[PDB]
């Protein structure tokens, strides 16, 4: 096994669950959590950016601290025989105790100290 | 409804991916692409 975590928790920490018919856009809050004692930025990436909008789109967290970030889930002619094929992922590194430019921050950041962590989009139905 | 005044960077890439992973919008206002169809097909 090749797979690792970031230092951000995540909630769901292993998918991400969207449940309602498809006939409208579905929301669904993603709570992430820094166990650190130092400050990070976080970004969000999606399969398609015309079927998935996220609000945020990235930010900072603070030691102990926890942001919610709301994914919209765009409407879509769904199938019982079509498997899912889209995902989400995470990226995080550590940003510094004195800045006003989170940019500069993912500018500084190397590819050896950059973190991710990646899910899948789950599909329900209310069945009523 | 949703919006900001800076938004939307990335563009001209192009590499080998499972799935194709982008930078997550925080809404979409534009869907696909442009083109040049108008008022219908040829007829030109």
């Amino acid at each position: 096994g090749s797979d690792h975590e970031q230092i951000l928790v995540l909630d769901p920490p292993t998918d991400l669950k969207f449940k309602g018919p498809f006939t409208d856009v579905v929301t669904t809050n993603l709570k992430l959590r820094n166990p650190s004692d130092r400050k990070v930025c976080f970004k969000v990436k999606t399969t398609a950016p015309r079927r998935y909008c996220v609000r945020p789109n990235s930010g900072i967290i603070d030691p102990g601290s926890t942001v919610t970030v709301s994914v919209m889930l765009q409407p879509f002619d769904y199938d019982p025989n079509e498997k899912s094929k889209h995902k989400f992922m995470v990226q995080t590194i550590f940003a510094p105790p004195n800045t006003s430019d989170m940019e500069a921050v993912w500018k500084e950041a190397k590819p050896d100290e950059l973190m991710d962590s990646k899910l899948r989009c789950v599909f329900e139905m209310p069945n009523e | 409804p949703l919006g900001s005044d800076h938004w939307g960077k990335g563009d001209m890439s192009d590499e080998d991916d499972e799935n194709e992973f982008f930078d997550a919008p925080e809404i979409i206002t534009m869907p696909e692409n442009l083109g040049h169809k108008r008022t219908g097909s040829h007829h030109h």
